[PDB]
């Protein structure tokens, strides 16, 4: 785009998704780090 | 060149392929490679050794518990009670406002899935010499509610399935947990921050002291017991959902006055619909009517309000940082933000407007900042917070 | 299983996501309806990660055609006006819970 | 990389598949599963036992009638007359404004279909001892109009097909109804609330008393007779239409002054095209010209009208609930709703305008509510009803 | 899940299938049936007996002519001359402004097609006893123009092909017409109301009287002759065009001042661009600038014009039927229609404007109808005709 | 004509084919030929002789170095040190601000690719008679950093791989370079002008003097040595990236006040939003609001600025070249350029505006150029540079 058409593009969202493909190999077992529980997160109280 | 005169095809268009399916289809892509038949290789020593397999992850023991078993523990004292599920926790005593937890690998790989079933295997490694002598029950009661977690001893435990272990010369064993439920699978313990989806265990595991410890006078009087968890040979999980666990790489949570979302960063510029371009108003862009929009402050009769930015370093900048403003309806269906030179002017403009005045009044116009103060028209640092300054009117 | 065909308005252009969450138990025949999400307190309003989702491009076509699978851990589910007695019976009314959102 | 230079295909696009066809096609979908070859299963005890089959639904007896047959019923007294169709009703004596009905399963499964044909089977179960003695005709007259529903006895019945049943020791029988029409199928009795689609039965069933009841002095003098309906072995339905029956789950019907549909909820805000944003007017949104639109009240010369909301709790709210308003042309091709502080002001504004005045008159402007009363700009509760307040002018 | 990385197809889109082709293609549709393999049936007595076939329609005799052949008809008097084509007419003596015609079925089925060729068969049924004696020629002259339709007798007829028929005991015969042209087919007689496409016959059929009638004194002196037409065994038609014949089901034709097409029905409402919404102007809708547009009346210097609706019952209605108006440029590229209370006001407004005035003049504004007379804003009945009222100015 | 009633296809559209893939697909095109099966030919003497092959390009020797080896060079003096990579440079001593370089063909063909590996072959041609006698090491040290490029002699060289060559009668040899790294490939030396992608050699080649030169008194005392490079039999490159080298066909580089990009060429015309079309303002087109936009000059309190074009021949032209202007906010979200007759007027207009004035002031209006000076309305020559003229105010 040029300078005139780029004004309609400001603050517009772009999302990026990804899969893992194929021929995709993980090759060394490492245990998991400390996790965090999600429904223990605080709620946005009013 | 003959003419094809038969009837053509008659489809339905859609804009995207299967965003969820991943097994038995051939997904077409614009591969950013050079060869269309080219794939990735693994020659010959950089080959995969560990297959990505849930039955290979859940078959690995993870240390979840340590229990002190002492000499003065009486006959039948409780060592541990826990839940017959992969979701067994070990809390880290950290100073963060959100606490981290250790899990078994079966629990981490079961957090991603909604439903689980099968046997669990608890490995008890009792660190003792061949001169310590003791005896304990690892029992297992089918489904108990929260009010039945108490009223528990070693005698009610022996009504259900239980295993009594003697400690003479072999200091380790493995209790395989039965899977007893009214349901073939079992819905997981935590939800994806949806608190009305909490579900407790199918059943409860206990470990009491059947015969107390008799140590010799040359050895210690306390014994450590490690409890390891892995999902057994019949353990399996099915339905993928949002996982109830998160990483600790970015351990930062944000609890829920500023511009409406998207209308920042903003700068103080001019607008033909605000005093005929003669005065500064916050804009989120340079194009047609890209005017920043602002929330309505709740103001009761008998009060006023104006805004003072909490951190001036984050303010939009003209000939000065714009640290104070009044927010008022634009006449075009949203509120605009009108910077002032200082708090005194802002208070005087708010007095005028909440007092019944209009933006087109000469008294209001003289309190605006003139267009020639726009200067560089620098934008704010993101969407910074302003303090709502309230006063009686 | 079930088959859902959702028809969106025409003059909108925005890209639409549809998730299926088979986690939401159905609590009574009340609030078994289309619910306008007005606030986000829990993880209900948010586009979550691990669910079966699909994004329809309104610029190409403003209708989505999807198949909701059977994911309950039961033999059957109830097929009447549901009266909630227990908590486990609430897991076995609907297949799941479809959330449609705009970007 | 050769170049494909032949001529390509030449279709027609459509946006949706077969919304009505369901048997012999393969409908493509975005299945929200993980495996593309995966379907649903039934192992092995949760298998289907009842096939969804119209000949299996219509082959089930449903109790539709109870008839008291007494000792004092004379020779030839009518017990029942009804219609030879699956649409036989049993009204519940409820207090609802719309009445519910019991149907046979053949009638429920035939309500969904336009046309039916075949034999019906009426099972008569006569609850009597082996000491009651009686004899009755279950007759069947081919096509009768409404004026021929009367002029009926047991003697005109015996001209058509009829069956005489004796009651000595067997207290139950089954009359199979012939299907006699000028038409191979038969259009159903009720329409989808389209009253010019009503059609009566192909024919009429009667049940008179051929020989009256002789009970012994030790038994009762009254006998119950149950009448069960199922569609026989030759019954069939073809064309699916909108079903003429509804569920009783939500037994709530709505009989047909407020905002035009869609222009609610609304709040009182400002508009550059109504007194230059200085006065309140009802808006259905915050964006460009999202102004609520209102119907034209029929007002004769010599009268005025204004509006007063029936329930103030449902009103839009600024510094007060906006319970009163005047509706007037905006000058932009629709009527706007202009709130006032109270009914007195509304009456004075309506007097001015229906009296020949204009919204731009100073007298009108002074009766509007000023912009500084917008307050929180809370919306109405849905699209509430206002009373049309009329007065002579 | 492999990735498809080959090059895809490269079409051309079109929005509609073959609107004209109908034989050797498979047209895809959204069939509103339930079964995708289901078609229509004909069991078993409601089977087709007549195939839709042009050679089966044209092989049916249709009575086209009756001819009186009398005793006093001299040797060589003309009975009929007609055209050797399927387009032979028999006019009905009706009182309609457009006349209906009887045709043979060959002529009706040939009206739909552009070109015809082949033999025609004229069946002459001479209604006489076995005591009438006569003799006549059914002749056939190859191509004659209109100026050669005259100068015709029975003697020039015998130069071409002709058949002499004797009437003694067999009172019927069939003359098969030769097809002689410079062209293999022959373009039909009438066009689809395109008068420069008229074409006369390939050739002309005559029927003179070779020997006059000798009746006995006990029988009549006049004899009816029926003339039947069907297309013979070699008749055929090819190219389908618009048929030159119409049905008599709706025998109503419309011969070509009102609103421009589409800008009706209209009602008198208000517009911000006509006296700032203070006066009535005809609108064809309630939305942005849906203002009715009106033709320019041809008006010479020294005259004026205004409009008076021919039927007041068809007028738009406010506080009164709007029966009179002035049409004037809007300033926006079209003429608007401005209702007045009566003809006197309309004449005074036209005087002002055609006299050099402007719609913004106070004198004009005072002749408009004020906005408060809009009333119900009822629309006109369709697009009714107004009389153009002209006067010297 | 049967009806196709099965379900149709269900694609995803994309607007362009594989822009990167080039080997194993069939790319469809609109070939601008006449025959669809026609390709290009090579009969029969204009056939290809050189295949486009990277192993055929890198197998060609390119002269990269000349080295003077003299008589007075002591035992162990360094002749050359260089990098064991295809990226070996020979700088041309030109007067251009950017310097050109000679490369081997292996280096040019390796500049296009990211990663290389394999052996290199350095051909040393020692131009001497058969009466010169000398001896030198061509050594090779595995990976050295920049701080280890020094501290190098002929004695540390003999710890690594090295080759000692005697010069008696054969005056040429070829040293094949080993490929020793921690990585199978090796990332190239230069990036596509991304300076944080620089990487030095895998290893370093040296050439010292083992035995100094003994020439006879009838021959010269200096000897030229040519060093040729080609990639050996095991050399190969894989991943294509942006090539780090450019041609010398256009050896012109542009180092980074004028109109914002795209808003030129411009001419001085009129605009309804600038003094009601009465004064000149720069426009980049003749259509709706095609007004040239200009950057904001950084101006501190106490100063002004205006613009004076550097080359008047490049200016827009009306009745004169427009060589001077003032830039000011338009009131519509961007700055406009307002030409003046001369610098004095521009300075007076800037004084007025930076002094607190407005474009709508009479004092400003009288300093604009009137519309009747538009003349031919000729555009500027491209987007020319203006000098920013600053003064105290």
């Amino acid at each position: 785009a040029t300078s005139d058409d780029i004004a309609s593009i400001v603050n517009k969202p772009v999302t990026i998704y990804y899969s893992i493909g194929d021929g995709m190999q993980f090759s060394q077992w490492v245990g998991y780090q400390p996790m965090m529980i999600l429904d223990q997160l605080p709620a946005p109280v009013v | 060149n003959p003419s094809y005169q038969q009837s053509p095809r008659h489809f339905v268009p859609t804009g995207m392929h299967s965003l969820a399916l991943g097994t038995n289809l051939v997904e077409p892509l614009h591969a950013l490679r050079l060869d269309a038949a080219g794939t990735t290789q693994h020659p010959v020593g950089c080959a995969p050794d560990e297959d990505m397999t849930v039955s290979s992850i859940a078959s690995r023991y993870g240390l979840i518990r340590r229990v002190q078993w002492k000499k003065d523990h009486a006959k039948g004292s409780l060592l541990l009670q826990l839940d017959a599920d992969p979701f067994v926790e070990q809390r880290i005593e950290g100073t963060n406002p959100i606490s981290l937890y250790w899990f078994a690998p079966v629990g981490v790989v079961s957090s991603m899935f909604m439903q689980w079933r099968g046997s669990l295997e608890y490995r008890f490694d009792i660190i003792a010499s061949q001169f310590h002598t003791g005896r304990l029950i690892v029992g297992y009661v089918p489904g108990l509610t929260a009010s039945l977690q108490l009223q528990m001893d070693y005698m009610k435990l022996k009504s259900s399935s239980y295993v009594v272990f003697d400690l003479q010369e072999s200091n380790s064993f493995t209790f395989e947990v039965p899977y007893v439920s009214y349901r073939p699978w079992w819905v997981r313990k935590y939800g994806g921050n949806y608190l009305p989806s909490s579900t407790d265990a199918p059943s409860t595991l206990f470990m009491y002291v059947q015969v107390p410890l008799i140590p010799m006078e040359a050895v210690s009087d306390t014994i450590d017991i490690n409890v390891y968890v892995r999902g057994g040979s019949s353990f399996e999980v099915c339905v993928p959902v949002q996982p109830s666990l998160g990483l600790n790489w970015n351990t930062d949570f944000i609890l829920r006055y500023r511009a409406k979302t998207g209308y920042a960063p903003y700068y103080a510029g001019v607008w033909h619909s605000f005093n005929n371009s003669n005065s500064l108003v916050f804009r989120w862009g340079s194009a047609s009517d890209q005017i920043a929009q602002w929330p309505t402050i709740s103001v009761p009769r008998g009060e006023l309000a104006f805004l003072r930015i909490k951190d001036g370093k984050q303010a939009a900048v003209g000939t000065q940082p714009w640290r104070t403003m009044v927010v008022w309806p634009s006449g075009h269906g949203y509120n605009i933000g009108i910077p002032t030179y200082n708090a005194e002017r802002a208070r005087q403009l708010a007095q005028h407007l909440y007092g019944g005045g209009s933006l087109t009044d000469e008294k209001a116009k003289q309190l605006f900042v003139p267009a020639n103060q726009q200067g560089p028209g620098k934008v704010s640092n993101g969407n910074p917070v302003w303090e709502v300054m309230r006063a009686p009117l | 299983d079930l088959r859902y065909k959702i028809v969106f308005p025409s003059n909108v252009n925005s890209n639409i996501w549809v998730q299926h969450r088979p986690d939401r138990r159905l609590e009574g025949w009340s609030a078994a309806k289309i619910v306008n999400c007005d606030a986000v307190s829990t993880g209900q309003g948010v586009y979550n990660h691990g669910y079966a989702s699909h994004i329809q491009i309104t610029r190409v076509n403003n209708v989505i055609e999807l198949e909701v699978p059977f994911y309950n851990a039961t033999c059957y589910n109830y097929l009447q006006a549901f009266n909630a007695s227990s908590a486990a019976s609430s897991y076995a009314v609907s297949l799941g819970e479809i959330s449609v959102g705009f970007q």
